[PDB]
RNA sequence: GAUGGGGAAGCUCCGUUUCAAAGGCCUGAUUUUAUGCAGGCCACCAUCGAAAGGGAAUCCGGUUAAGAUUCCGGAACCUGG
RNA sequence: GCUUGUGACGGCCCGUGAAAAUCCACAGGAAGGAAUAGUUUUCAUGCCAGGUCGUACU
């Protein structure tokens, strides 16, 4: 089948967020007026949450667990696809073609995506996603 | 030496309060190759560098001489 | 033999040559079979395995370099990887190659 | 171990809704006479409205497949010169010059003969029969999507923005010669806006991060503004030419006093969401910001041209009424040329008139 | 016809001790000692000059701002970009192969 | 070419990081012994040897019987705080 | 055109043609910072300081 989907996790290869894991929300199949190529809307995380342990408590744990999200449009060539998957319904209506451009609507999108990804991480599920890829 | 284009930025440097002295300068030049015109150059002595402002029109030049503060020293040619 | 199977597919059947054009056909899910050369580097090869096993596409390893894979498909330029979009009259995919 | 808003009247309630569009209203423009509002919408139409009544008086369908996500009506603006009836419309990779049949012979013929007289980065084409029936008089076809268009004050030149078109992200078009030129050799960033100065021979170019001011006569950069934002969305220039405002997607409005410093003179934080438009009144000491929170904020600004005092900026009014749709609110706004009246374009399919 | 001296007390043509002949406002030729040319910084892997980094003498990097010396990608200052690409691809596949083992 | 060492009746000779205890950094109510230092971290080596190798940064104009990239006038830059 | 500086190439070897001070970057994340005011002196401007010896002329 066509494997790039709304579930799909991937590693971004080029441009600033290189070696940072993202999840695809809206795959455009072929092209538009801007972005004349096969491109996906994605929603990754820029700064990974640091390690955390039995020793730390309360305030030190809140500082350690904090995540910066990002959102971007990206080419299919620059995305390396991955067998893992993540559920995307918390930020379906947020991220979209209308949402990109017209700033600072981008900032209001990231606040919802922050509240998704941290809250996904508390009671941790998809453990591979929130670990940093080391290279 | 450092040229400035903008007129607002020049008025900030005069009120900066390290600038002890300024100097005005007048030059005869020919526009295109049609006729002569009377250029001016408002220079101001900063501590590090010499900031300057080239005004081509003679009408705008004469209002700019008045628009300097009186407490600042000004020196002709 | 493998050269007799591939001599059919070139003359009557859809195909594509080289790395960038194959990976698109793996992404889109058109490729039924891919043929990777021996002498291609291992990071290139191990990437094409991973793209393939997501898509569930069969992967054959040609015993032979990229020059003589080009001779097998019948092109005078060398070719590292070849993909089959549609099967020819002969069966190719259902055999063990 | 500072004056109160009460002392700063007039400023704009919503008296009138322009109802009819079936999709987001992305762009609007008021004609030189101050009587006719034009709007452009994702429903694929441009409409013209009688401003005091809200009566739609004209409609032309420029996109037959309005459900197409690839291209839309992006930006429209009436030609600023009086009595030629010309409306410029950027849609997809094209610019149409339209003369609607609502003004009569003296005005419409003036526009049509101006456009016909002129009879490779852009191509100027006679309209097809289909395009004639849409009241298109000429089309300028560019290589990339045209997101922004703005007329020079004299109504012959206009500048357009094609983001991510490299060296041709900014194009200057001249109607009288059917000539398109790329004024720049170098592409610096993603271009968001381009506007001619109100009276000086200058072009202001807004990228995502900076505003660069070029002297078109000297052919040189004369100033570079540093707003301190990552995502600028629009600029406007004060009518007396020495101040600028800039909106940003990160919720800020920046006021730049161009002679004072290259950094913002004042940072205004009056929006909860991305700011999509900033607009000066051409005659009254007013300006506005419009944002994705569905709100418009109205400000007073006094500028002191001659004396050593910096601008006095006073917030006046928060205008609410537009509905937030898919995280979008007010997409565009424009002041009436004379009255303290503001027109807004909404993601909610409406345009609205705000009055005293 | 007009001829020109070394300004400094070294009279030999060493790598350091080079000259450009320059016309002055006085209206006579004069020597000016040119400093030695900056080579490009390299990528310490693929072995080639790497973009968006200034060519300066090694002390002169201390004067200049951060955005000159860096680029914004991870491993940006010190990698080819294409060679950063490879090791992100490689790290991901070998780490995935380790679970298959 | 000192030192640690080893030769030599001895003037001294070998050797140069070598069979040396060859210093300088972090933490501490180190939780009780009630007025005494406890727990750790780091790892090679003095010095001399280039007015042509390596190397932070200054230019124009003026001036003296005889001096100037060093004085005078203006215009720059570098290092450290 | 002459002198010279530099660029991208080509030839040559059983020859493949110094080192160290110094400076910068990258990976790492010890930890440190805000909502009533902090963090940035690798952005800008501003303040202070710069010793010893050689310097004529052939």
């Amino acid at each position: 089948a066509k494997f790039l989907k709304a579930g799909k996790v991937a590693v971004v290869v080029r441009g600033r967020y290189a070696g940072k894991k993202v999840v695809i929300v809206k795959p455009h199949d072929e092209g538009s007026k801007s972005h004349p190529f096969g491109h996906a809307l994605v929603a990754g995380i820029e700064r990974y949450p640091l390690k955390v342990t039995k020793k730390h408590g309360a305030k030190k744990v809140a500082k350690r667990t904090k995540i910066k999200p990002f959102i971007k449009v990206v080419n299919y060539n620059h995305l390396l696809p991955t067998r893992y998957t993540l559920d995307v319904e918390a930020f379906k209506s947020v991220v979209s073609t209308e949402t990109f451009e017209q700033p600072s609507q981008r900032e209001e999108a990231k606040k919802v995506v922050k509240k998704a990804f941290e809250e996904r991480h508390q009671a941790g599920k998809n453990q591979w996603f929130f670990s940093k890829l080391r290279f | 030496a450092r040229e400035i284009t903008d007129i607002k930025q020049f008025l900030e440097l005069t009120r900066r309060a390290d600038v002890k002295t300024a100097t005005v300068k007048i030059n005869k030049k020919l526009n295109k190759a049609g006729k002569p015109f009377r250029q001016t150059k408002f220079k101001v002595r900063g501590s590090s560098s010499l900031y300057t402002l080239v005004i081509n029109d003679a009408g705008k030049a004469k209002k700019l001489i008045q628009s300097l503060p009186p407490t600042l020293k000004v020196n002709r040619l | 033999s493998i050269n007799q199977k591939l001599a059919l597919v070139i003359k009557s059947g859809k195909y594509t040559l080289g790395y960038k054009s194959t990976v698109k056909s793996l992404r889109q899910g058109k490729s039924k079979l891919i043929i990777i050369a021996a002498n291609t580097p291992v990071l290139r090869k191990s990437e094409l395995e991973y793209y393939a096993m997501l898509s569930k596409t069969k992967v054959y390893y040609f015993q032979g370099g990229n020059n003589e894979l080009g001779t097998a498909v019948g092109k005078l330029f060398r070719v590292g990887v070849v993909s089959i979009l549609e099967a020819g009259d002969s069966d190719i995919l259902t055999t063990l190659a | 171990y500072l004056p109160s808003p009460k002392d700063l009247r007039p400023f704009p309630r919503c008296s009138t809704i322009y109802a009819g569009h079936k999709g987001k209203v992305r762009t609007l423009s008021i004609d030189p006479s101050g009587l006719w509002l034009a709007t452009g919408s994702d429903d694929g139409t441009v409409r013209v409205w009688e401003i005091l009544t809200g009566r739609e008086v004209y409609r032309t369908t420029l996109i037959d497949d309005e459900e197409n996500p690839d291209y839309h009506i992006e930006c429209i603006e009436w030609n600023p010169d009086a009595n030629n009836g010309i409306l410029a419309v950027a849609v997809g990779e094209n610019i149409h010059l339209i003369v609607p049949p609502i003004f009569g012979y003296d005005i419409e013929n003036n526009g049509k003969t101006k456009i016909e007289d002129g009879f490779q980065v852009a191509q100027w084409n006679k309209p097809s029969q289909k395009q004639l029936e849409k009241d298109i008089c000429i089309t300028i076809s560019c290589k990339k999507t045209v997101k922004k268009l703005s007329w020079h004050r004299k109504g012959d030149y206009f500048v357009t923005v094609q983001p991510d078109s490299g060296n041709t992200s900014v194009l200057i078009h001249q109607v009288s010669k059917h000539l398109t030129q790329s004024p720049f050799k170098k592409s610096k960033g993603i271009i968001m806006d381009a506007k001619f100065h109100p009276f000086k021979p200058q072009l202001f170019v807004c990228s995502q991060r900076y505003v660069r001011i070029y002297d078109l006569s000297q052919q040189i950069l004369v100033k570079k503004l540093l707003p301190g934002a990552r995502w600028l969305s629009k600029i406007d220039i004060h009518p007396r030419g020495d101040n600028l405002i800039a909106s940003s997607f990160d919720k800020r409005v920046l006021w730049h006093d161009l002679d004072l410093a290259s950094t913002p003179y004042k940072t205004l934080r009056y929006h909860e969401k991305a700011v999509r438009s900033v607009n000066f009144h051409k005659k009254l000491p007013l300006f506005s910001s419009a944002a994705d929170d569905g709100t418009i904020h109205v400000f007073h600004a006094t500028v002191y041209d001659d004396m050593m005092k910096n601008p006095m900026i006073v917030p006046l009014k928060k205008l609410t009424g537009h509905k937030v749709i898919n995280s979008l609110g007010v997409l565009d706004a424009i002041w009436h040329p004379r009255e303290a009246w503001l027109f807004s374009a909404g993601a909610d399919n409406t345009a609205r008139l705000w009055t005293t | 016809a007009q001829r020109v001296t070394f300004r400094r007390r070294n009279p030999y043509n060493t790598r350091s001790n080079k000259i450009k002949v320059v016309k002055t406002p006085g209206g006579i030729l004069r020597a000016q000692h040119v400093k030695k040319l900056a080579t490009r910084p390299k990528c310490g892997d693929c072995g080639s000059a790497l973009q968006g980094i200034s060519t300066l003498r090694p002390r002169q990097y201390a004067t200049v701002s951060k955005t000159h010396k860096t680029v914004s990608r991870a491993y940006g200052g010190s990698r080819c970009a294409n060679c950063v690409k490879e090791r992100i691809i490689r790290a991901f596949l070998i780490e995935e192969q380790k679970i298959v083992k």
